[PDB]
């Protein structure tokens, strides 16, 4: 469910439009955390900060 | 040439996935009544998986209880087996707790009493579930106060009285009992360990045992190394903690049984013993708990 996957990343992102590498590191095992960091592009939309990752772009590429 | 399901039932949307089965809504066309069809493609199953499929079918037929999914029908066709269940429409209990926002010990106690009644019924019928976990705790409907329904007997086994045996390595790591992890002979008490894990999660929203290194996770379970850290556990009644301790008891012979747990005052005297305070942090953690499970499930599918 593509509406539940981005929504789940957003939950782990504490409702932010992007997720940080250390948040993936904290909330997921070291495997799928460094998996995601090296397949998540870069969030440049509203509210972006250094390190912000685009979990929505990582997602909709799949579902 | 036996095609009774194809003849008399119409399939609709998927309701849940499984490793080697799918669950789709269906309608008994003549009656117009909705059911859930758990469908297994049997065309190239191994003999062992045939046995396990047949086992699940027997156990499901055998279990009739208000808090267990109810088998309506069972149909064998050439390359498909159909288990037809009464449809439950309330979704996962953990998702409903989050959606309804407010949750107290009194709510958790009412939830776990229902789970314990399901489990007690399984054990009275000589059945050990072995897969008690959040994905298998459904709600009968979207009605407020709808009943909990225990689902998924795919891992369930038949036992004879109180005899213990090595029935194999099966279950989700975070819910596994010390005796299974030690490869000891086991039986019904493995279900009550898993109930203690679930109940711990119902109270604070995160699991009692958690480590990305699964070898260390299993060490921690086998040591019964869980804690009630401050601040969240400071507001949990002693009686709720006491019930968890008795479920999360390493020695299975001393672990509390389902019948004893149903007489535990936090359960049997919930109205005067269980706290009615809303636990906002519990719901917040549960929201992350559910997201971590769905993502960890969606991710390995993609890998
Ligand atoms: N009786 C039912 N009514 C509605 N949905 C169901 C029912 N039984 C199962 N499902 C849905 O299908 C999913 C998988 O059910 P389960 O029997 O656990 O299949 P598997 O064991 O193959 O995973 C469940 O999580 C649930 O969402
Ligand atoms: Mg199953």
């Amino acid at each position: 469910t593509a509406e539940q996957v981005i929504a789940s990343f957003r939950i782990l992102a504490s409702d932010k439009p992007y997720i940080l590498a250390e948040e993936l590191r904290r909330e997921l095992p070291p495997d799928q955390a460094q998996y995601c960091i090296k397949r998540m592009p870069a969030y440049s939309g509203p509210g972006s900060v250094p390190g912000a990752l685009d979990y929505a772009a990582f997602s909709s590429a799949l579902y | 040439t036996c095609t009774r399901f194809t003849e008399e039932y119409q399939l609709f949307e998927e309701l849940g996935k499984g490793a080697f089965s799918v669950v789709r809504r269906c309608v008994k066309v003549l009656a117009g009544q909705e059911y859930a069809a758990k469908i297994i493609n049997t065309k190239k199953l191994s003999a062992r998986d045939h046995q396990k499929l047949e086992r699940e079918a027997r156990i499901c037929r055998l279990l009739k209880h208000p808090n267990i999914v109810r088998l309506h029908d069972s149909i064998s066709e050439e390359g498909h087996h159909y288990l037809i269940f009464d449809l439950v429409t309330g979704g996962e209990l953990f998702e409903d707790i989050v959606a309804r926002e407010y949750y107290s010990e009194a709510d958790a106690s009412h939830c776990i009493q229902q789970i314990l009644e399901a489990v007690l019924h399984c054990h009275q019928m000589g059945v050990v579930h072995r897969d008690l976990k959040p994905e298998n705790l459904l709600l009968a409907s979207k009605l407020k106060g709808a009943a909990v329904k225990l689902a998924d007997f795919g891992l369930a086994i038949e036992v004879e009285g109180e005899q213990q045996a090595w029935f194999g390595f099966a279950g989700t790591p975070g819910y596994l009992s010390p005796e299974v992890l030690r490869k000891d002979p086991y039986g019904k008490p493995v279900d009550l360990w898993a109930c203690g894990v679930i109940l711990y999660i119902l109270l604070v929203g995160y699991p009692p045992f958690w480590d990305e290194d699964q070898h260390r996770l299993y060490q921690q379970i086998k040591a019964g190394a869980y804690d009630f850290p401050s601040p969240e556990w400071d507001t949990v009644t002693p009686e709720a903690k006491d019930l968890i301790n008795k479920m999360l008891t390493i020695n299975p012979s001393k672990r509390i049984t389902a019948a004893e747990a149903l007489k535990h005052p936090w359960i049997s005297h919930r109205s005067t013993v269980a706290s009615c305070m809303h636990r906002q942090e519990t719901v917040d953690c549960l929201k992350k708990f559910n997201a971590r499970r769905k993502l960890k499930g969606a991710i390995l599918a993609a890998m």
